[PDB]
RNA sequence: GAAAUUGAAACCUGGCGCAAUAGAUAUAGUACCGCAAGGGAAAGAUGAAAAAACCAAGCAUAAUAUAGCAAGGACUAACCCCUAUACCUUCUGCAUAAUGAAUUAACUAGAAAUAACUUUGCAAGGAGAGCCAAAGCUAAGACCCCCGAAACCAGACGA
RNA sequence: CCGAGCCUGGUGAUAGCUGGUUGUCCAAGAUAGAAUCUUAGUUCAACUUUAAAUUUGCCCACAGAACCCUCUAAAUCCCCUU
RNA sequence: ACUGAACUCCUCACACCCAAUUGGACCAAUCUAUCACCCUAUAGAAGAACUAAUGUUAGUAUAAGUAACAUGAAAACAUUCU
RNA sequence: UCUCUUACUUUUAACCAGUGAAAUUGACCUGCCCGUGAAGAGGCGGGCAUAACACAGCAAGACGAGAAGACCCUAUGGAGCU
């Protein structure tokens, strides 16, 4: 196995100086051997990837998945220890940077079929990964407008040369 | 677990390339790498460009004011400064002062015997571009005055490097003489002309402007502005030729996707054809 | 992968211990000393090895002969197993015939 | 493959034969083995022949640095910054004399595939052709089915 | 599937056609007759085959030297 | 065992090096990546016969449509190119129709005045004075 | 091969040319030399007094490998060779005219 | 496939053996399977003290945009253009037919003679008894795979 | 899982049959037959490969190679010179 | 007239496009002798190289989050009801 | 049963939540018509078509998948019976 998101945490950076823009935390939080599937846990890991805090936690509330709630305790475990030991001022000030499942260590069983053949049944486990950053979540890429795609073709025809000549 | 040696060491070779890749080492000066000499290097310097300097005038040369300060500082902090008391080493100032001085005459002189028909500004401009911090810091780069000069920081800023390559043309021009420091000058910083625009290399605003003034300094008559061609007017990919004529005679013609890009292009062509710096002008003869 | 992430522990070889540096003395025991003793003598190993080559039929053969009345009954079962597999093959299979 | 590889256009370091030629390789390391057969040939090359390209190269700097190596090496700097490495291991001295000679004459330039086997700044005299090139001029710059 | 005969597979046909009608007419002169042809090569033709001759008889194993033997002696050459 | 590989890992890397830029399984799969590397160096063997016979058709299209701005046909220019003792290849032809659109109508009127003094010729049959530039330089 | 080259042009061919790096040579055989108002062509080639190109030899390279592969299915048959070809790059210095028509 | 006949030297604590799919089946004849005789596994890895980094497949980061053995030639440019009928094995010959492969890692298949050839030593003799010899004899080098039946017999175990 | 149980041994049974047979590069390299419980195989010849010895090999021109049957051609064999 | 190959020429180079088979030049890694000492050299050895055996063991995919599986009701969770 | 089928209930189903197999799989960026390949083409040629992605149906094609067949032939392969 390995546990290299847990070593996140541990990584301290130099003192900035007077003229440099404050650094955002960063905060590495999983939960490990989720008894459920790493699939089943995707969408829901895929839901609050760009969303705030609150927002996330309040998807997650009304979502009738089971690793819903899982997700919602991880969440909540990271937005206390965030403002606790890693010195976040604000506990609404956060979003979700990375959120993500990994297969766990799982176990064969035997799945009885209907003659003297059988099945090897898997018993899933995951791993959930969050990152929370600090401050407000960036805004959503906005859709290619009509100029922007006139400007990338011109673009495209004044790029082009006479091609296999001197 | 296999036995044998080879294969473990060919593969630790493997990561620790893998770990360099991954995160790069910040930039290190060639000195502090190994494999240096500093006295070969400069004489080697020297005989690359088939030129004799002065060994000492060269190190003069290369030695910055503010690697004097940095080293002064760190002998006033080691303690071993009352000890270890030292002629100060002299600065770039001198050299650097003469060779930018020299480098602009001699630009000015070959772009004026070269180029008749160009205005003041203009020459100006090119020697400006030709001694300017990109294209001296390029050919400084690809000629090791970076390795060999002596600064505070690595890597070395641009105004510093302008300056030590400025010492390099001063230190030749005092043991060479000037003809053969202009030879120097020809053969790296004039090359740089080479493949390149005029107004590339000279930034103008209002080419029209340029025209019309140059135009009346000559007693002809005011660029008149004509559709000599015309191509798919309504669409979104217009071509436009424009002319411009003095006195029902063409002097310039100038693409464009708009008439006014036309005509901006029409004027430049114009300001080129009278200046004398055609794509199709006589090639510099070296 | 089946690749180790780490250097094996280097190997050191004393060139010269005892065994290294007195190897070949006496292997011209005969020539040198009357020939009171051939070379062969020296070898020391299994008794119907010594001094004695052999493919591997033959060195069953040989070691049945010389041994095998003193052979564990598993180990005398393997070997007339062994003689009679490679009787078969060397007699009746191959390229050459 | 070509598709697999960079590629890059046909390039001089500075305008190379333009104004002066200037050799493009600026220091040469060799790491040689005073024991060992693999820098036996390197060895004699050291004790030749690197004398002799010293005097032929005054522009490059030669470093022997003569030290245990299971493998000798050649590393080859140029101007432009770049760094070659070259094994010269179980090399004969007139291989290693060949192998120098070529650095020599390379530039720091890569060696992958290049694009075309020619290359200009002033490909066109006369003027690049264009649509209108060896078209007609009409009067009062008429379009077909115009009435004025 | 039926093929035709184009102009252009007539036009190589004759173009062959003329070449070795032409051969025809060169052949159509000997110089010499089969009489005072006779013997006129012999000479060379003996010696050509000696020259054969020689060279499958002078097969035979390469000399061997002992400067090469020792010259394996190079391969723990050092410095001091 | 006595004996086995203990460099595989590098002979593998060996293949799956060309195969990094492939899509699908055959980019990490080295059974599959195998078989896909193979078809790409035989390809890229085989292609360089192409690049020769593309470039070709390549320069007679270029050379066919600035030919057709005169007024005259590709093999019409070629023809009494060589017949006027010029030898100019068609890549270098192909550079003249887009660089030297000057040099190329010069070109084209030689082929076209050269055509005229064949076509002149074959009508006068008999005794009649050679064309000014149909006459040819003789080498001994 | 035919090369249409101006001043400052660079070539690369595809041979060693057995001369020193920075060796200046005069190349004869050009076939036209034409300006913006004038050409002048050759039957084939123009004189040796009427045009004058010059070039340096500035780099002696190796090409990048070039793969040489044959297969064919059902057969066992598979061969690869690498192949690199000698290069020389050259720098047109160079074209003079002289009065002479 | 003999025998008469000849003749046999004696120092254990070593290894050009394996190193967790290897070497014993073995951490164990255990767990498990079978009424029974019987068959028969798998696996462990910190540090002096626990009274202290990167790499298989599979995925995720990061779904997708006309077109086609998945590439190659290329190109300013991923794609667009042009070129290109997967690999192995079998059948008298043919592949495009049929056979085999989800993929990765590890494991998994040419063993020896007579006679010849090549290189030495000695030479009408060679060989450290025997054997060969009308240039031979002595020594060395160098050629001969893997998996699979239905069966047959012997001795046990089973109503 | 009985036209003759199961287990162990003989046993690495045997299989002219099926399948498989693992680095790189180069070279030479293809279709007369005979016998055989033989045509799914093997042995000899033919062809192929290597090494060695020595002289001819191939291409060929005059001359030359049957009558009978009442017919019969393209050709073939042999062969100096070249 | 022109187009049109790996044919031929051109610049440079050259052992570098057949099945079975046969001849030759090299060689990965390992162990040993002696070297060497950031990974090698000359030799001697050998369980000495795997894109393929419905190969063996292990891991992980695909089909597939599919097929399939499960708890009568209310409530004080005392109990009652169906 | 059928002419000639219809309506309703339960199961199944589909959707939501939990748990979660199997045969199969060379790689697939997996179209249509005509032709070619002794039949037979998603992939070859000539035409045509063509933003990209789910979910639910279907069984015309993928000589669709798994065994087990039946037919003919072969083996100097077996066995039972007479
Ligand atoms: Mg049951
Ligand atoms: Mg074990
Ligand atoms: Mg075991
Ligand atoms: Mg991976
Ligand atoms: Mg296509
Ligand atoms: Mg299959
Ligand atoms: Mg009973
Ligand atoms: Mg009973
Ligand atoms: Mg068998
Ligand atoms: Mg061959
Ligand atoms: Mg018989
Ligand atoms: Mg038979
Ligand atoms: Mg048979
Ligand atoms: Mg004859
Ligand atoms: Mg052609
Ligand atoms: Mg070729
Ligand atoms: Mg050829
Ligand atoms: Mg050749
Ligand atoms: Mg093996
Ligand atoms: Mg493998
Ligand atoms: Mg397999
Ligand atoms: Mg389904
Ligand atoms: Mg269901
Ligand atoms: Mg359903
Ligand atoms: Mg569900
Ligand atoms: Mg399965
Ligand atoms: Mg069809
Ligand atoms: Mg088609
Ligand atoms: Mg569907
Ligand atoms: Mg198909
Ligand atoms: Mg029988
Ligand atoms: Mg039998």
């Amino acid at each position: 196995i390995s546990r290299k998101w847990e070593k996140k945490n541990k990584i301290v950076y130099p003192p900035q100086l007077p003229g440099e823009p404050r650094r955002p935390a960063e905060i590495y939080h999983c939960r490990r051997q989720i008894k459920y599937s790493k699939d089943k846990m995707w969408y829901l890991a895929k839901l609050i990837r760009g969303m705030s805090i609150d927002q996330a936690l309040a998807q997650l509330e009304f979502n009738d998945k089971k690793g819903a709630k899982i997700i919602k305790e991880v969440l909540l475990e990271a937005q206390d220890m965030a403002v606790r030991d890693h010195n976040v001022e604000f506990r609404s000030n956060l979003y979700i940077a990375e959120s993500t499942s990994g297969r766990g260590q799982c176990l064969k069983r035997i799945r009885y079929h209907g003659r003297g053949r059988f099945g090897i049944m898997e018993k899933v486990y995951c791993h959930y990964f969050v990152k929370l950053v600090e401050g407000p979540p960036p805004p959503p890429e906005p859709p290619k407008t009509a100029v922007a795609h006139a400007k990338e073709y011109i673009q495209q025809l004044r790029s082009r040369t006479i091609v296999h000549t001197l | 677990v296999k036995k044998g040696f080879r294969a473990a060491f060919r593969f630790q070779k493997e990561l620790e390339r893998q770990r360099l890749l991954r995160c790069p080492p910040p930039p290190v000066r060639r000195s502090e790498k190994p494999n240096w000499d500093y006295h070969a290097e400069i004489q080697a310097f020297g005989h690359r460009l088939q030129e004799n300097f002065s060994l000492d005038l060269l190190k003069t040369a290369f030695v910055n004011s503010c690697y004097i300060k940095s080293e002064e500082a760190k002998r006033q902090q080691l303690g071993i400064e009352k000890e270890a008391v030292l002629l100060n080493l002299k600065s770039n100032q001198e050299l650097s002062e003469q060779g930018t001085s020299f480098s602009q005459t001699c630009l000015t002189q070959f772009l004026e015997d070269e180029y008749p028909d160009m205005p003041t500004e203009g020459i100006k401009n090119l020697v400006d571009f030709l001694t300017g911090e990109e294209v001296v810091c390029h050919v400084a780069r690809n000629l090791a005055v970076e390795q060999l000069t002596l600064s505070e920081e690595f890597p070395v800023p641009p105004a510093v490097l302008q300056q030590t390559f400025f010492a390099v043309i001063g230190a030749l021009l005092q043991s060479s003489g000037p003809e053969r420091t202009a030879l120097f000058i020809r053969d790296f910083l004039i090359t740089q002309m080479t493949g390149k625009e005029l107004f590339e290399m000279w930034k103008i605003i209002n080419p029209m402007g340029l025209l019309v003034e140059e135009l009346k300094k000559r007693n002809v008559s005011a660029p008149e502005s004509r559709l000599t061609r015309q191509s798919g007017g309504t669409t979104a990919l217009p071509l436009y030729f424009v002319g411009l004529y003095c006195d029902k005679k063409l002097i310039a013609e100038g693409p464009g996707e708009t008439v006014l890009v036309a005509e901006e292009e029409a004027a430049r062509v114009a300001l080129r054809k009278l200046y004398g710096f055609t794509e199709n002008r006589r090639p510099w003869n070296y | 992968i089946g690749i180790r992430l780490t250097l094996p522990p280097p190997k050191v070889v004393d060139r010269w211990n005892e065994k290294r540096a007195m190897f070949g003395v006496y292997d011209n025991i005969g020539i040198l000393g009357n020939f009171e003793k051939h070379p062969k003598e020296l070898i020391r190993g299994p008794i119907w090895l010594r001094g004695w080559k052999g493919n591997e039929l033959q060195r069953c053969i040989r070691k049945r002969k010389m041994v095998g009345s003193r052979m564990f009954a598993d180990d005398l079962h393997n070997l007339n197993k062994r003689i009679r597999y490679l009787y078969k093959h060397f007699n009746r299979h191959g390229k050459f015939r | 493959t070509a598709r697999g590889t960079p590629s890059r256009f046909l390039a001089s370091v500075l305008h190379n034969g333009l104004g002066r030629y200037v050799q493009q390789l600026q220091r040469l390391s060799f790491s040689v083995s005073r024991d060992g057969a693999s820098s036996r040939g390197a060895r004699e090359f050291v004790e030749r022949e690197v004398i002799d390209f010293a005097r032929r190269n005054p522009g490059v700097v030669i470093y022997v640095n003569s030290r245990p190596c299971c493998v000798p090496r050649v590393v080859a700097e140029y101007l432009n910054g770049a760094v070659r490495e070259e094994s010269i291991h179980c090399k004969s001295v007139e291989e290693i004399s060949t192998l120098v000679q070529k650095l020599a004459d390379q530039s720091g330039l890569d060696v992958i595939r290049i694009r075309k086997p020619f290359h200009t700044d002033n490909p066109s005299i006369q003027g690049q052709w264009h649509p209108f090139t060896n078209k007609p001029t009409t009067f009062r710059g008429l379009r077909p089915r115009e009435v004025q | 599937r039926p093929r035709f005969v184009s102009l252009r597979a007539k036009q190589n046909m004759i173009r062959r056609l003329e070449i070795e009608a032409e051969n025809h007419y060169w052949l159509s002169m000997p110089y010499m007759t089969r009489e005072q042809e006779r013997g006129h090569a012999a000479v060379r033709r003996r010696e050509a085959f000696e020259a054969i001759k020689a060279a499958a008889t002078s097969k035979f194993p390469p000399h061997r030297f002992i400067a090469d033997q020792l010259d394996h002696l190079n391969v723990t050459k050092k410095w001091s | 065992l006595r004996n086995r590989v203990t460099d595989r890992y590098f002979r593998i890397q060996e293949v799956l090096k060309h195969a990094r830029h492939f899509r699908g399984r055959k980019n990490r799969c080295y059974r599959l990546a195998v078989r896909t590397v193979i078809r790409a160096f035989v390809k890229c063997t085989k292609a360089r016969y192409l690049k020769k016979k593309n470039m070709r058709t390549l320069w007679i299209n270029r050379i066919t449509a600035a030919s057709q701005e005169h007024g005259l046909k590709y093999p019409a220019l070629i023809g009494n190119l060589v017949k006027c003792q010029v030898e100019l290849n068609r890549k270098v032809l192909a550079d003249l129709a887009i660089y030297e659109p000057k040099t190329f109508k010069s070109l084209a009127a030689l082929a076209s005045r050269r055509r005229h003094e064949g076509f002149a010729a074959a009508l006068g049959d008999g005794k009649e004075p050679e064309g000014i530039f149909s006459r040819v330089v003789q080498y001994h | 091969r035919q090369w249409k080259v101006t001043s400052e042009d660079l070539i690369l061919i595809g041979n060693e040319l057995d001369l020193a790096c920075g060796e200046r040579i005069r190349l004869e055989k050009v076939l036209l030399v034409g300006a913006d108002n004038f050409t002048l062509l050759g039957k084939p080639l123009l004189g040796k007094d009427l045009v004058r190109v010059e070039a340096t030899v500035i780099e002696k390279t190796e090409s990048w490998p070039r793969i040489i592969m044959r297969f064919r299915k059902r057969k066992n048959f598979k061969k690869k060779r690498i192949v690199t070809t000698p290069q020389t790059v050259l720098r047109i210095n160079s074209i003079e005219i002289a009065p002479c028509l």
